[PDB]
This record gives structure tokens, C-alpha cells and sequence, in this order.
């Protein structure tokens, strides 16, 4: 095609051509416009593009094709800027600060052109980045000059320095080295005097200019870095906080500077600068009242309506009320004078509080944290705010977010539905406001009863009566539980739970009827110190709770599990014991009726209510009570096991029944329920079980591998298939329970490892892989974390089985079989950790897989896998290094040391695995300390590559200067060098050593780095 | 004395049948399935022509995702993975604009609710035939 | 008609290309495929103040494949900065990718998208996320692959882009579909087609739908 010309440098370009493909590209569209984009990526990375830029910044008339130029220039001027002859970058500085002035002279180019000359600038912040102030001492006083001549490069200028201020101060930690950015830093502050000093002027001399606000623009940079004396020693604030915030062009920049201002580093004991800091408040403060908005206006329909920038200038309000106040508000509390100013500044808050935003919402919220939390402790500040507070009561009793336990919501047909996710997003925003809330009851705890107890009643009297009231209300009460002492809860309580039972019989339609259970439940498992001393209002609750158990309306039905959980796990000790009053411990009461109560549940719904028994069961401490506890409470699972295990010993084939696998699943995953919460005094239903679980488990496995046969891989994916694995799970998962929470290891050793391991082993090794579980892994990793020391052929066993099979699934890309990529890590993690003797078994081929599997860790972007891999290298180091000088460890340091140096540069250096930096460096820095402290014990290098003596210190230098050299050829010997010398000069010191690297990750991106920038310090 | 005051083209459709459901096409390129969307799939009558047609929109925003006639020639068949899906080659859709043929799968919250969609699906067929 | 560019960035493997293909076609692509320097595609969304475009202009994450970079950002009308909660270095990227953005888009709607929010092991907390206050951008948590929160981010930036705030998305209309039967000729090459849909299985068969 004819845009491709441009390509061809061995003809001239054609700049006409060029800026027809940038226009195909930036203004067409489809195919032409797909071709255009990759025709113009491949000019701009042509290394000879550059000496193009000059004459399209002359001849285009295109200014994107100009912008591109000055793109490829950029990256020259980054990366290769010391590659070139000396009269090219004097050209280059040249031709850019020519084009820059040229367009600040005609006014209609400086009008109409502003992204170009933003580019140029920033360009231009490039070439002084590689040259200022050594090679271009006079820039600045030159630019202060130039300035004067003219209004367009005054305002131009101010658009340099701002940038140049961000390059330096605010963008310099990643992209330059340490010795670099302190150089520039440096630079800039001793000439700052003369920049502060043209800055000032023109903001004393105008207006409302765009040349006020780019002035404005580049303090707002400086605000960041500039001692404190330039802003509280000369008049500056008295102008930000009057004249800049009348005109609004001007305000939204002078109210960031001013935030800014709020933060400066100021000396803590200085009558007159706190006098200052209080003026420019009061200034800005009275500003806000006269020219933008009164402290009585609706900001919340004032945000709501968006005009202009209106929904800015309040977020930044916020932001500058919050900021100063936190900082500043002791100021403000004790001179008379100044109450009205805290208390109207606070009541701006209150109205920024309302407006209907959630992010805005989270940082005004943040500052009522701070506020809160101090008059909590302070002595003698709460008083002062008692009205703020008391609004700030109001605001977040009707803001109130949905709990996470609250499950029924409003729908856009306006029904009460269960929902259909979590509102995963909403969960900080609900524990902030929690947090408020509760240092506010307790700050006036009548205010905030009187507040709740009357808004309650305007629900039941029907006058402000509806979802959202009664709704947000239940979970503000809910969410002071805690706050109120046990006998002034009560009362609270009692009082709330007599008002919400009237609501729920005057209120109908399973809509209403749903709304108001699921308040009822919400609030009730808020307050398990009342349930626990009002047993017959206990009792009455989770009967209720059994009866919500068989509602139609699902989202009711799964609330009243939950609650029933919540409850238990809170008041579990009072169905254990018998009541007064009562014939038997409560306890024996559900036991006896789980069928009928659980009959309408979901089978996970079941499992919950059985997990929720065991909570109860496990506070029996008499064991043989306990035990018959438990075996009642199995009593159905048991039953149905019974009858299946006596069914498929006859016939394997009545397992071929889809309605039987289900059956089985669901009684395995109840015993994974009742264990979760039983650990340890689950064991004896876990022995009724246990042999011929593990029958069933080889099985079912047998079916699986006859299906695969049968049908294909294909066989996997179907329902059938995946049924009969969920039993193998499931299985897995009971087991892993157990042994995790076992106090008996004995017994996990000589009763339950053996068996297990004969069950799942060899059928994990034998099946295809697409067949095989990763659930074995994670079951073999807490086998080993728990009894590891005591099975060590048990271990050597569990590898033998699962790690060269595993590791051939896993090690042909990054991405295949992802969980048992992530299980086998954590299985040689924590065998490396427990039981290292079952590596030093290995023969040596396999011992190499280990090594490989490592490092290929390693490479993963993927954290799980990649973080693992880092530890597995740093506890392999740390074990061999604790075998001391024996032929195991020598041979290892000979074949492996070099190995894991290099694997772990390549990781460091290759741009792709940023997330595990420090991880990294403190392996590296582990293996060059070795050396440093001669902790190996026989020469790293094969006799006759160096004289006989040679220390492995020398070696290792030699190594890696040579890998370096290679890796990197466009480095000097001398920065190879220098960033060695510093390196080893390090190893004991990773703050310092992490430098070193984040500065050599630097030098290797560009050409000619500073060899001596490796002696920062 | 008076007082002046202050001064989807499925309106004329029947709903016969609503269900929550994901919506697949076959990518044959590819070799694999690719989801078209999400949210409540309608059979609609059309209360002039009689012609029952699906009808699906994705939640949130809203956009068609099917919108075809339940034609009579149409036949559901199980996928090989799911017991709550059913395939079908369809003809004619434009949800996404001009007239195309697909082969879609589309799959319930429970066998119980595919094994409904079925009944609906042929009733519907049936009416399409009159 | 109404069209705005809309750029897209943010780190490599974020969810930027398999947010918009969401939107688009309505697939999850589960597979990282590199995006090079940049896609573009509309997308229309139908409001109750009519049709709105956007030119989604999904740019390249990785900096080898980075392309024009921010000469992609020009004349830019909007903007969505992704990252990834479960990679604290996305987000520590933000503030890059911002700064980059707005040197050449001085005064557009931005919004910050914190992807993934689906995966268990959340590493960005959500008390962590602040960057976007002092900037001015609208911040959600959204899941390409649960699709939470998926069309707040398209639905803020028209809101700001028409001028309205009550602005909501609306059911497009839907006209009468057609009646055609199949053509006998090619009725065989149906019944293979058919065979090999019905024998790939549906992808994730342990979702809620
Ligand atoms: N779990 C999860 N994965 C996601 C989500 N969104 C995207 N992904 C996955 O993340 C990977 C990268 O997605 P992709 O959209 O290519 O990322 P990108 O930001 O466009 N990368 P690039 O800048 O290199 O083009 C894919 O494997 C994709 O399936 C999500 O919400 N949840
Ligand atoms: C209202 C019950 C109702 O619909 N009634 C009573 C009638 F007059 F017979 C008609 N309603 C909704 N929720 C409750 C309620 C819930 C709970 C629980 F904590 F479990 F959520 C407890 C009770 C209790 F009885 F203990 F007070 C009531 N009542
Ligand atoms: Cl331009
Ligand atoms: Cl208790
Ligand atoms: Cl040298
Ligand atoms: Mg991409």
C-alpha cells in the first residue's frame, strides 16, 4: 500500500505522505486507519526516524504528524541522548528551543495549538534533564529574562518549570538514579530564590490571566518541595486566600495550593506563623461565604445539578476543609474569636456530607473519623462540637449503607428479591461509617437514643414511613451494639424490638413482609449480650429463625441461616446447657427436629445449619457427652451412608446413578461442615467413616478412569463425571480439615496417613492429567505441614507420586492447569521447610527438576506461584547452608551457586516480574553474602579457568562481570564495574543494596549512565 | 376562578414466559463457545400476529442479545457438559443488527428451570405453527 | 452522530481489552493476549437522551508494545485508568499513567477502575484506593469477569459528557425479527455443525448461570 512509503529511508520523506497516514490514522477509522496506526508505530521506532523531526516540525501541516516527531524525540533523547555526536545534540537542543519560541510569537499558533507546545515543553524538560545545569548553566536566568519580553513565553515558561518541577521532585524515584535526582533537586533549589521571585511578581501584577493560572499551576509543583519561609515570609498567602479565590477561573488552582499550604513542613512553637496559618483560613472561609455559596446552601443539589465545575470545587472543598482542619483545628478551639470560623468551616462539612457521592462521601467520612476519635480522648474538646455532632448523627443514621448480612434488596420492578451477588464494594464503606457512628453514640449516647428511638417511631405511626427510612434506621441500630452499657442496651432493645414486631404485622405483602424480617433478623444477631441474658426471648428468636427456614421467599429463607450462624457463634454456651425452665439443653431440641427444620433448605443451606450444631456441640467439654452429641447430630448422614456403603460393596454400578453421587457429596460435604467448626472433637465421626470413605474414594476413581476410556477426555466435563470428582474432592477436603485442626498427631500418623496415602497416591499419578485432582496437593501440603517430621517416607512417598508428574503438566507455558500450578508450589514450600531430607533422597536427575521447577517459578507473573518460588530459593539456600562444608553442600554450591545468581538477575533486569523486586534482592543478596563471608567451602570455578589460589569473592566478581558485559553490551566496563564494587560492598545492608539495584535498572535503560552514581550514599 | 397549573417495540406483546438465563454463541472459527449475555430471556406473543418470538436483554445496560421467532423448525439438544443447557441452531437473529444465523446455547440456574424452558419453548413452537 | 474518544490505560494484564470485549460482544476472553500499541472500537449505548458513541481507543499496557504511547491520548474527550486489586503495582502505576494522560488532556472526565475485584485475594484495599480524590476522577471497584460494576464506568462519563446526571440507560427498541426457514442444500452442513456445538462443553459449569 501507498502509506508504507514512509517506511522507505532510502528515499526522501514525503511529508505530504506522512501526514495523510497520521491523518488516516487520528481521523479515519476501520481497516485504513488500523493499517495507518501500524504503519506510523513503525516509523516512530525506526532509530534513524529522529533525523527526520527537524523537517516535519518544518514542513508538516499536520500537528499530530509534529507531536510524533516530537515522540520519537523523546525517546532519543531518553534512552540514547550520549550515544550521539556532540553537534547533534546542540542541533537537537536547537531546533527545539527555536520551535518553542517561534510558536509562543504568533499568537494564533500559541492560541490554537496549546497540545503541541505543551509536547515541545515537555520535550525541552528532556534535554534539560540530560544537560541542566552543568551543560546550560544560564537556562534559568535566561528564562526568568525572556520572560519579560513577552506574555505568551512568560505563561510558556511557567508551563516549563511546572514541569520540570514534577520531573525532578514528584516523577524522579523510578526514573532517574538516586545520585541523578539529588543532582537535579539540588539544582533546583539553588535557583529557586530567582524562580519564587518571578512567580510572585507576576501574581502580584495580575489577575484573572491565563497566565496567572499557569503561574498558580507551577506553585501548586513547588508547594511539594519548597522550604516553608517562601510561602509564610512574603505576602503570598494573603493573595491566594483573597484575591485568588474571587475570580473562579483563578480559585480551583488556589484552593489546591492552598490544601497544599496546609501540608507544609512548619516550625510547631511560633505564635506569629500560627497567627498565618489561621488568617489564610479565615480568609478563604470568608471568600467561600460571600462569593460562592453561603454555609446554609443545598450542596447536595448544587452537586447534584453538575454545572460547570461545580462537582470539582466541592470535591476540592472538601478536601481543603478536611485537610486543614485535621492539621489545624486545636487553632481554632481555644481563642473565643475563632469559634465561629471552626464551627462554620465544620458546618460546610456537615452540607459537603449530605451531597449524594460515594467517593466524596468516603473522604468527608475519613474526616469525621479523625474529628471523632479525638474528642474521644482529648479532654475538654468534645463540648465544642456538640451541634456539628449532633447533625453529623443525622447524616450517617440516613446514609447508612446495606449491611452485608441484610441479602434482600429492591429491585427496578420494585420487589423485595434475594440478590443476586454480594455488594463486595460497599464493605469498607459500611465498617467506616460503623466506626463513626459508634465513637458518636458514645460521645452522646442520650442524643443518639432520642435521635433512632423518635425516628423509629415515625415508622410505626406511619408519617415517614417507607424502605429506605426504616431500612437505613435497623442498620444504624444495629450497628451501635457495643456502645451502650448492658443495662441501658436493654432498655434500648426492648424498646426497638417492641416497635419493629408492630411494623412486621401492620406491613404486608411478602414486599413489606420481607423488608422487615430482614431487619428484625439483622438487628437481633447484632446484640448477642441481650440474647445471652434473656433466654426466653433467645429461644423465641431461633424458633422464629426455624420458621423463617420454610419461607417461599428465598432471600428471607438464606438470611435466616446466616442469622441463626451468627447467633450460635456468638451465644453457642446457652443451648449447650439446660435452661431453668427447661427439660433439656436446647441442643438435644434441634437434634431432634434438623429433618422437619431443614426439610425446605438448599442442601449448602443444610450444611450450614449442621456446622452451626457443631459450634454448640464442641462447648461440651465432658467427652463422652460430647461424643453422643455428635453421634446424634450425625444420625441422618450416618443413616444414608449406612445404606450406600452396604449398596455399592454389592455393586459398583448403583454409583452409576446420578441421583446416588448427589446423595454421597452431600453427606461428605455435611461432615466437612460439622468438622470446620468441631477440629479435633470431630475424630470419632470421622473414624465411623473413614475406611470405607477411603473405598469409596478408590471407587469412584475407578469409575472416572473407565469413563475417560470409554468416551474421551470429553468424559471430563460431563455432569456424570464431574459429580463423581466432587465426591474425590470433597473427600480431599474432609480429610485436610480434620488433620489442619488435629490435636491427636499420633494418631493422623499411625491411624489416618497410611491409608490415605495408599488411596490417593498412586491414583493421582496414574491418571491423565486433565483427570487428575489438584485437591490431592493441597491435601498432601497440610499432611506435611502437620505431621511431615513425623513421616518421613510418608514424604519421599508424596514425591515420588506427585512431583515429576505434576511438574511436566505445568513447566510448557505459564498458564495451563493453573490450580495445580499454584498447589504444587506451596507442596515444595512446605516440604522444603518440614522435611528437606526428602530432597537430599532424590537421585541427582530429579534433585535438577527441583532446581528447574524453582527458578521456573520464578518467572511467573502470577504472585501465588511467583512468591513461593523466591521462598523455596531463599529456604533451599538457608538448608544447604545449614548442612555446612559436606560433600551434599559442595556439589550443590558447584552445580547450582551460578544457577540461581543468574536466574535471579534475569528476573531483576527483565522489566517483566516488577511485583517480586524485593524478594528478589534478598535472595541475591543471600547469595552474594555467602560468598562475601566464605561460607563455601571449595572453589565455584573448575581448575586451570584461574590461577589456583583465587578466592570465590574474585570468581564471583569475574562471573558476573562477564555475565553483565553480555547481557548488557551497550553498559561501559567501568559502570559494570562500579555497580559490582558497590553491590558485594552491600550485601549486608538491603535497604542500601536495594538502591543499588533500582539505580543499575535505571543505567541499563539509557547509554552512558555514571559509573560513580554507584557510590550514593 | 381558575387557577393555571404548572405546566422498546414490546408494547403490543404478551409475556407467555420469563426466566433468568445466559446466553452462548458458537464460535466455529475458534472451536468454542462465547457468551452473548446475561439477564432475563421473554417468550413474547405479538397480540396482532400471534408470532411468539425470544426476546433477551442484558442486565444493566440493556442491550438485545437475542431476537429471533421460536420457529417450529427449531429442534433444543443437550450439551455434553451441562444438565441445564440446551443448543439449538437458530436462522435468523438480529439482535446485533441485519439477519444472522448462529448456533446459540443458553443455560439455567437449575435443570428444573432448562427442563420449563423446554415445555415453553415447544408450546410456544406450536403456537408459531397455527 | 454524538461520539467521544475514550482512551483506555493502564498496566499490562489489567482487563482493559477484556473489559471493553464485555461490552462489545458480551464474551469473556480468558486468555492474555498482548495488546499492540492500540484497538480501536465503537460502542454505542442507548440513553433516555438518545444514542451515545464512544471511539474506544484500548491502548497497549506492556511499554514493549506501547506503540505511540501518549500520542493516542490526543484529542481524547474521556479517559478510564485501569488497574488490578490483586497487583499492588498497577496500582502504584496509577499516578503514572495519569500524568501521562492528562499532559495532553488538560480538562476531561476520567474515571479509575480498580478490575478484578472477583478474584478472593484482594492485595489493593479498598481503604488503600485514594489517588483519584485530589485528581478528580470517579473511582469504582468492577469485575470484567462477574461483570460488577461493569457499565458504571461508561455510564459516569456519559453523564458528564452529555451535561445530564439523571442520564440512564434504556432498553434499545427491538423490531419484529424475521420468519426464514433453513435451505435444504445446506441442511447437512447444519447437522455437523450441530455435532461439534453439542459435544464442546460450555465453559465455567460452576457458576450461578
Ligand atoms: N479474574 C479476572 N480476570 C480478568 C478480569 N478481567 C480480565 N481478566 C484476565 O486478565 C488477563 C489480561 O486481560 P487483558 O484484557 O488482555 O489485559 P490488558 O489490560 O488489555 N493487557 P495489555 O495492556 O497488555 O493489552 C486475561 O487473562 C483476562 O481473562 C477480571 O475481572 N477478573
Ligand atoms: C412479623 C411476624 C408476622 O408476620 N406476624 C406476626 C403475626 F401477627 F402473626 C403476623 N415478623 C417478622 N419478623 C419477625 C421476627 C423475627 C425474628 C428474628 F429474630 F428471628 F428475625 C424474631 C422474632 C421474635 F418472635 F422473636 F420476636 C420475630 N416477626
Ligand atoms: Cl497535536
Ligand atoms: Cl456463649
Ligand atoms: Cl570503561
Ligand atoms: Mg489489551
Amino acid at each position: 500500500g501507498s502509506m508504507e512509503g514512509i517506511l522507505d529511508f532510502s528515499n526522501d520523506l514525503d511529508i505530504a505522505l506522512l501526514d495523510q497516514v497520521v491523518s488516516t490514522f487520528y481521523q479515519g477509522s476501520g481497516v485504513q486507519q488500523k493499517q495507518a496506526q501500524e504503519i506510523l508505530t513503525k516509523f516512530q521506532d525506526n532509530p534513524d526516524a529522529w533525523q527526520k523531526a527537524d523537517q516535519i516540525l518544518q514542513f508538516s501541516t499536520n500537528p499530530q504528524s509534529k507531536f510524533i516527531a516530537l515522540s520519537i524525540l523523546d525517546k532519543l533523547i531518553t534512552r540514547k541522548w550520549k550515544l550521539l555526536p556532540n553537534d547533534h545534540r546542540i542541533g537537537i537542543r536547537n531546533f527545539v528551543v527555536g520551535m518553542i519560541i517561534s510558536m509562543c510569537q504568533d499568537d494564533e499558533v500559541f492560541k490554537t495549538q496549546k497540545n503541541l507546545i505543551n509536547k515541545s515543553d515537555l520535550t525541552l524538560v528532556q534535554i534539560l534533564k540530560q544537560e541542566w545545569p552543568q551543560n546550560w548553566p544560564e537556562f534559568i536566568p535566561e528564562l526568568i529574562g525572556s520572560s519579560s519580553s513577552s506574555v505568551n513565553v512568560c505563561e510558556n515558561n511557567m508551563i516549563v518549570l511546572k514541569l520540570l518541577s514534577e520531573e525532578v521532585f514528584d516523577f524522579s524515584a523510578e526514573q532517574m538514579t538516586q545520585a541523578k535526582a539529588l543532582h537535579l533537586k539540588n539544582s533546583m533549589s539553588k535557583e529557586f530564590e530567582q524562580i519564587f521571585k518571578l512567580c510572585f511578581q507576576v501574581l502580584e501584577q495580575g489577575s484573572s490571566s491565563s497566565l496567572i493560572v499557569a503561574t498558580l499551576e507551577s506553585l501548586l509543583r513547588y508547594l511539594h518541595w519548597i522550604p516553608y519561609r517562601y510561602i509564610y515570609e512574603t505576602n503570598i498567602l494573603e493573595l491566594l486566600s483573597t484575591k485568588f479565590m474571587t475570580s473562579p477561573d483563578t480559585r480551583a488552582i488556589t484552593l489546591k495550593c492552598l490544601t497544599e499550604v496546609s501540608n507544609l513542613k512548619i516550625p510547631q512553637d511560633n505564635d506569629l506563623i500560627k497567627r498565618q496559618t489561621v488568617l489564610f483560613f479565615q480568609n478563604t472561609l470568608q471568600q467561600i461565604a460571600t462569593s460562592v455559596m453561603p454555609v446554609t446552601a443545598d450542596l447536595k443539589a448544587t452537586y447534584a445539578n453538575a454545572n460547570g465545575n461545580d462537582q470539582s470545587f466541592l470535591q476540592d472543598l472538601a478536601m481543603f476543609l478536611t485537610t486543614y482542619l485535621a492539621r489545624n483545628r486545636a487553632l481554632l478551639e481555644s481563642d473565643e474569636s475563632l469559634r465561629e470560623l471552626l464551627l462554620n468551616a465544620h458546618q460546610y462539612l456537615i452540607q459537603l456530607s449530605k451531597i449524594e457521592e460515594r467517593e466524596l462521601f468516603k473522604t468527608t467520612l475519613d474526616y469525621w473519623h479523625n474529628l471523632v476519635a479525638d474528642l474521644f480522648y482529648e479532654p475538654l474538646k468534645k463540648h465544642i462540637y456538640e451541634e456539628i455532632c449532633s447533625q453529623l448523627r443525622l447524616v450517617i443514621i440516613e446514609n447508612m449503607v446495606r449491611p452485608e448480612e441484610v441479602l434482600v434488596v429492591e429491585n427496578d420492578e420494585g420487589e423485595i428479591v434475594r440478590e443476586f451477588v454480594k455488594e463486595s464494594d460497599t464493605i469498607q464503606l459500611y465498617k467506616s461509617e460503623r466506626e463513626v457512628l459508634v465513637y458518636l453514640t458514645h460521645l452522646n449516647v442520650i442524643d443518639t437514643e432520642e435521635i433512632m428511638i423518635s425516628k423509629l417511631a415515625r415508622q410505626i405511626d406511619g408519617s415517614e414511613w417507607s424502605w429506605h427510612n426504616i431500612n437505613t434506621l435497623s442498620w444504624a441500630i444495629g450497628s451501635i451494639s457495643g456502645t451502650m452499657s448492658e443495662d441501658t442496651e436493654k432498655r434500648f432493645v426492648v424498646t426497638v424490638i417492641k416497635d419493629l414486631l408492630d411494623l412486621c404485622v401492620k406491613k404486608r405483602g411478602k414486599d413489606n413482609k420481607a423488608v422487615v424480617a430482614s431487619d428484625i433478623m439483622y438487628v437481633v444477631g447484632q446484640y448477642p449480650r441481650f440474647l445471652k441474658a434473656h433466654w426466653n426471648f433467645l429461644r423465641t428468636v431461633i424458633l422464629k429463625l426455624f420458621e423463617f427456614m420454610h419461607e417461599t421467599h428465598e432471600g428471607v429463607q438464606d438470611m435466616a441461616c446466616d442469622t441463626f450462624i451468627k447467633i450460635v457463634q456468638k451465644c453457642k454456651y446457652h443451648f449447650v446447657i439446660q435452661q431453668p425452665r427447661e427439660s433439656e439443653p436446647f441442643i438435644q431440641t434441634i437434634i431432634r427436629d434438623i429433618q422437619k427444620t431443614t426439610a425446605d433448605l438448599q442442601p449448602q443451606q443444610v450444611h450450614t445449619f449442621y456446622k452451626a450444631c457443631g459450634i454448640i456441640i464442641s462447648e461440651e467439654r465432658s467427652v463422652a457427652e460430647r461424643n453422643r452429641l455428635l453421634s446424634d447430630l450425625m444420625q441422618l448422614p450416618n443413616m444414608a451412608w449406612d445404606t450406600i456403603v452396604e449398596q455399592s460393596t454389592a455393586n459398583p454400578t448403583l454409583l452409576l446413578d446420578s441421583e446416588t453421587v448427589k446423595i454421597i457429596a452431600n453427606i461428605i460435604k455435611t461432615n466437612v461442615a460439622v468438622c470446620t467448626s468441631m477440629g479435633a472433637d470431630f475424630y470419632p465421626q470421622l473414624g465411623h467413616i473413614y475406611y470405607n470413605m477411603l473405598q469409596l474414594y478408590r471407587a469412584v476413581s475407578s469409575m472416572i478412569s473407565a469413563q475417560v476410556a470409554a468416551e474421551g477426555l470429553i468424559a471430563t466435563k460431563t455432569p456424570k463425571v464431574r459429580g463423581l470428582r466432587t465426591i474425590k474432592k470433597e473427600i480431599l477436603k474432609l480429610v485436610e480439615t480434620y488433620i489442619s485442626k488435629a490435636r491427636n498427631l499420633d494418631d493422623v500418623v499411625k491411624v489416618l496417613v497410611e491409608p490415605l496415602l495408599n488411596a490417593v497416591l498412586e491414583d493421582y499419578m496414574n491418571n491423565v492429567p486433565d483427570a487428575r485432582d489438584a485437591e490431592v496437593l493441597n491435601c498432601m501440603t497440610t499432611v506435611v505441614e502437620k505431621v511431615g517430621h513425623m513421616i518421613p517416607q510418608g514424604v519421599i512417598l508424596i514425591l515420588q507420586s506427585v512431583f515429576e508428574c505434576t511438574l511436566d503438566m505445568i513447566n510448557k507455558d505459564f498458564t495451563e492447569y493453573p490450580e495445580h500450578r499454584v498447589e504444587f508450589y506451596k507442596l515444595l514450600k512446605v516440604i522444603n521447610e518440614k522435611s528437606f531430607a526428602a530432597f537430599l533422597e532424590l537421585p541427582p536427575a530429579a534433585f535438577k527438576l527441583f532446581v528447574d521447577a524453582i527458578c521456573w517459578a520464578f518467572k511467573h507473573n502470577n504472585r501465588d506461584v511467583e512468591v513461593n518460588g523466591l521462598q523455596i530459593a531463599l529456604d533451599l539456600v538457608k538448608n544447604i547452608e545449614r548442612m555446612g562444608n559436606v560433600p551434599f553442600a559442595n556439589e550443590f554450591h558447584k552445580n547450582y551457586f551460578f544457577i540461581f545468581v543468574s536466574e535471579t538477575f534475569f528476573v531483576l533486569t527483565d522489566s517483566d516480574h516488577k511485583s517480586g523486586f524485593s524478594k528478589q534482592a534478598l535472595l541475591l543478596m543471600k547469595l552474594i553474602s555467602l560468598v562475601y563471608d566464605n561460607k563455601i567451602s571449595v572453589p565455584l570455578y573448575q581448575e586451570a579457568e584461574v590461577p589456583q589460589g583465587t578466592s570465590n569473592q574474585v570468581y564471583l566478581s569475574q562471573y558476573l562481570a562477564n555475565m553483565l558485559s553480555n547481557a548488557f553490551p551497550h553498559l561501559t566496563s567501568e559502570q559494570i564495574a562500579s555497580f559490582l564494587s558497590a553491590l558485594t560492598k552491600q550485601c549486608k545492608d538491603l535497604v542500601v543494596f536495594k538502591g543499588t539495584l533500582r539505580d543499575f535498572l535505571v543505567q541499563i535503560k539509557e547509554v552512558g549512565g555514571d559509573p560513580t552514581d554507584y557510590l550514593f550514599a | 376562578i381558575h387557577f393555571e397549573p404548572v405546566v422498546t417495540m414490546e408494547e403490543d406483546e404478551e409475556v407467555l414466559y420469563k426466566v433468568r438465563a445466559k446466553l452462548f454463541r458458537f464460535d466455529a472459527d475458534a472451536k468454542e463457545w462465547k457468551e452473548r449475555g446475561t439477564g432475563d430471556c421473554k417468550f413474547l406473543k405479538n397480540k396482532k400476529t400471534n408470532k411468539v418470538r425470544i426476546l433477551m436483554r442484558r442486565d444493566k445496560t440493556l442491550k438485545i442479545c437475542a431476537n429471533h421467532i421460536i420457529a417450529p423448525e427449531y429442534t433444543l439438544k443437550p450439551n455434553v457438559g451441562s444438565d441445564r443447557s440446551w443448543v439449538y441452531a437458530c436462522t435468523a437473529d438480529i439482535a446485533e443488527g441485519e439477519a444472522e444465523a448462529f448456533t446459540f446455547a443458553i443455560r439455567f440456574g437449575s435443570k428444573e428451570n432448562a427442563d420449563k424452558f423446554k415445555e415453553e419453548f415447544e408450546k410456544a413452537q406450536e403456537i408459531n405453527k397455527k | 452522530q454524538v461520539q467521544f474518544k475514550l482512551v483506555l490505560v493502564g498496566d499490562g494484564g489489567t482487563g482493559k481489552t477484556t473489559f471493553v470485549k464485555r461490552h462489545l460482544t458480551g464474551e469473556f476472553e480468558k486468555k492474555y493476549v498482548a495488546t499492540l500499541g492500540v484497538e480501536v472500537h465503537p460502542l454505542v449505548f442507548h440513553t433516555n437522551r438518545g444514542p451515545i458513541k464512544f471511539n474506544v481507543w484500548d491502548t497497549a499496557g506492556q511499554e514493549k508494545f506501547g506503540g505511540l504511547r501518549d500520542g493516542y491520548y490526543i484529542q481524547a474527550q474521556c479517559a478510564i485508568i485501569m488497574f488490578d486489586v490483586t497487583s499492588r503495582v498497577t496500582y502504584k502505576n496509577v499516578p503514572n499513567w495519569h500524568r501521562d494522560l492528562v499532559r495532553v488532556c488538560e480538562n476531561i472526565p476520567i474515571v479509575l477502575c480498580g478490575n478484578k475485584v472477583d478474584i478472593k485475594d484482594r492485595k489493593v484495599k479498598a481503604k488503600s484506593i485514594v489517588f483519584h480524590r485530589k485528581k478528580n476522577l470517579q473511582y469504582y471497584d468492577i469485575s470484567a469477569k462477574s461483570n460488577y460494576n461493569f457499565e458504571k464506568p461508561f455510564l459516569w462519563l456519559a453523564r458528564k459528557l452529555i451535561g445530564d446526571p439523571n442520564l440512564e440507560f434504556v432498553a434499545m427498541p427491538a423490531l419484529a425479527p424475521p420468519e426464514v426457514v433453513m435451505d435444504p442444500a445446506l441442511a447437512a452442513q447444519y447437522e455437523h455443525d450441530l455435532e461439534v456445538a453439542q459435544t464442546t462443553a460450555l465453559p465455567d459449569e460452576d457458576d450461578d448461570l
